[PDB]
């Protein structure tokens, strides 16, 4: 009962190791993780908008909760990318 | 045909799909248009960290499909990573090879 | 349907030996394979436990892997893997 | 390095254990403490097969966590054997009898 | 920015020990705890109802949020507690 | 019985907790039961903690509680003890014990 | 630079205190230190995430209740604040 | 009296009372130079330093205890810093 995102993770496996392959055990690792991180995500931007009063979750609630969530030089990181794809997105 | 919404990001990951998803778990009201795209690119980038350190583990067994063992191997040993999922157990990833010293010979 | 009794006993020393030793230990005193089966019974009951209730309030009668997943997440674990 | 002792023996066997990723509990044995256990919570209870695997994978990563805190006990006494006592102090420190 | 339960705790403060005292400083305990456990069950409820593909929080969800966060004999009485009250409630609808 | 709390034999505030539980991000809809049954959870779990500190303050002598009370009848209590290990209660302290050890 | 060593102003004879209320016995002279770092490291972690909240809400001010969401996100449940 | 009497007596002491025990000056100004380093112009309400203190002194307490257990499993009576450490490690707070 959980989202697959297999396809994706075999995309993004290629960007960094054309070379290699993925069981299909590791596989269900993969979308163990992400689900989760996910979860932890969604929830705490969930728990901010409530804190705040507000009724939508935007890319504020994402990133904070990005801060709050993940440690030091990775949170920096994804903080990094998240804001370069809205850049992106937004531009084009 | 209408380009997709990870292609305008530059992403891999979903970003229709992960708007669909944050809408489904009734996290809030509203779920303005940029979330799933931060998000998404979160996501993305974490699973790419992984990927690229399980990768490597592999080849420094001399194995060219990553299994369990190596995203064990690559997560535990990195600092952040090992951080972020301290409460996490990965089926069949066994454990890192570390003898405490205080048990080996002279 | 037969009434099961004593299984605690199927976890045996050499079992038990095996999981210390990937846990690094180096000696083992011969009363911890008793102290084991005792702590594993108890990690054991209260996580079954769980998984059943979500079974149970599923309405169903088949305990799933997600059953045992929400479940152990419920004792602050979170177990990778079984999400398929 | 001392040559073949019980101690080369357990050091032998704990980098042989340590390498793999196998389940240590034999299955049937630990599917049969499984359905035992919840005969009591409800009669008639099926468990699916990847359901038994997720507790034994969750159950086992458990244990050998336990015992390498139980270790650092028992190294902290300046022993190298471990004792309930480690265990006992390993699970007050972590909660799970505080 | 927490709800405040002042009121109540008060009074069920009067129905178990009538000439016991409470001070401002218990009563903020209190009500942290009252939010706390508040709290945990909705979001426990939230989390089943999710699971089970079910857009509304009812009751059942209420019953299992509770025999899943609270330890087992505490439960059997708050279970008991939540069924008496919601019985009473429906034969006086 | 006129309020929803009355028709419930409770002294918990059901009308609110209603609204608290539509208003919080839970689910789409909620029951009318759900929140009598969660408000009787709530006032049983409170008259739980209160009969309990108030014992440990008659303990003392005292006729008011504090919140050295209720950590006394939260940390006494194994059941209590167990649904709030990871909670601190400002101003509680610790339960008075020494290991035996130490003793002379 | 400058210096900023307010961890210092932690004192031997609060830390002894907090030690006793703990059940602790006899105190080694090195503990002292040694409990000076893991509170700095402590705070920080709290520190930081309160003021993640306050930020993230545009305020200057931290408040009570985002010290107490930030002790929740380190798993600790704190009573008492949230008059 | 003996040392050990000494402590002993402190313990009931301290074990009795629900007072905070670090200064109430110099743990504000330590609250203030760490939030500092995040973010210069942050002020705190009064309530928060001490909901802060509050919890500093019982997570300390509460590790004081755990530092013991480790002591004495080590049949001392003194906590050292390898006591702390121990706690520290199974109680996953490091590494
Ligand atoms: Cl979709
Ligand atoms: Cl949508
Ligand atoms: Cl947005
Ligand atoms: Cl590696
Ligand atoms: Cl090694
Ligand atoms: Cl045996
Ligand atoms: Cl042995
Ligand atoms: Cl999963
Ligand atoms: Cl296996
Ligand atoms: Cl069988
Ligand atoms: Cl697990
Ligand atoms: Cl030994
Ligand atoms: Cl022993
Ligand atoms: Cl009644
Ligand atoms: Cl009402
Ligand atoms: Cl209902
Ligand atoms: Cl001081
Ligand atoms: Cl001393
Ligand atoms: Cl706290
Ligand atoms: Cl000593
Ligand atoms: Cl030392
Ligand atoms: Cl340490």
């Amino acid at each position: 009962r959980k989202e697959s995102y297999s396809i994706y993770v075999y995309k993004v496996l290629k960007q960094v190791h054309p070379d290699t392959g993925i069981s299909s055990k590791a596989m269900g690792i993969m979308n163990s993780f992400v689900n989760d991180i996910f979860e932890r995500i969604a929830g705490e931007a969930s728990r901010l908008a409530h804190y705040n009063k507000r009724s939508t979750i935007t890319s504020r609630e994402i990133q904070t909760a990005v801060r709050l969530l993940l440690p030091g030089e990775l949170a920096k990181h994804a903080v990094s990318e998240g804001t370069k794809a809205v850049t992106k997105y937004t531009s084009s | 045909k209408a380009k997709s919404r990870s292609s305008r990001a530059g992403l891999q990951f979903p970003v229709g799909r992960v708007h669909r998803l944050l809408r489904k778990g009734n996290y809030a009201e509203r779920v303005g248009a940029g979330a799933p795209v931060y998000l998404a690119a979160v996501l993305e980038y974490l699973t790419a960290e992984i990927l690229e350190l399980a990768g490597n583990a592999a080849r420094d067994n001399k194995k060219t499909r990553i299994i369990p063992r190596h995203l064990q191997l690559a997560i535990r040993n990195d600092e952040e990573l090992n951080k972020l999922l301290g409460k996490v157990t990965i089926a069949q990833g066994g454990v890192l090879p570390n003898i405490q010293a205080v048990l080996l010979p002279k | 349907r037969k009434v099961l009794r004593d299984n605690i006993q199927g976890i045996t020393k050499p079992a038990i030996r095996r999981l210390a030793r990937r846990g690094g230990v180096k000696r083992i005193s011969g009363l911890i394979y008793e102290e084991t089966r005792g702590v594993l019974k108890v990690f054991l009951e209260n996580v079954i436990r769980d998984a059943v209730t979500y079974t149970e309030h599923a309405k169903r009668k088949t305990v799933t892997a997600m059953d045992v997943v929400y479940a152990l997440k419920r004792q602050g674990r979170t177990l990778y893997g079984f999400g398929g | 390095p001392h040559r073949y002792r019980p101690g080369t023996v357990a050091l032998r066997e704990i980098r042989r254990y340590q390498k793999s990723t196998e389940l240590l509990i034999r299955k049937l044995p630990f599917q049969r403490l499984v359905r035992e256990i919840a005969q009591d919570f409800k009669t008639d209870l099926r468990f699916q097969s990847s359901a038994v695997m997720a507790l034994q994978e969750a159950s086992e990563a458990y244990l050998v966590g336990l015992f390498e805190d139980t270790n650092l006990c028992a190294i902290h006494a300046k022993r190298v054997t471990i004792m309930p006592k480690d265990i006992q102090l390993a699970r007050r420190i972590r909660g799970e009898r505080a």
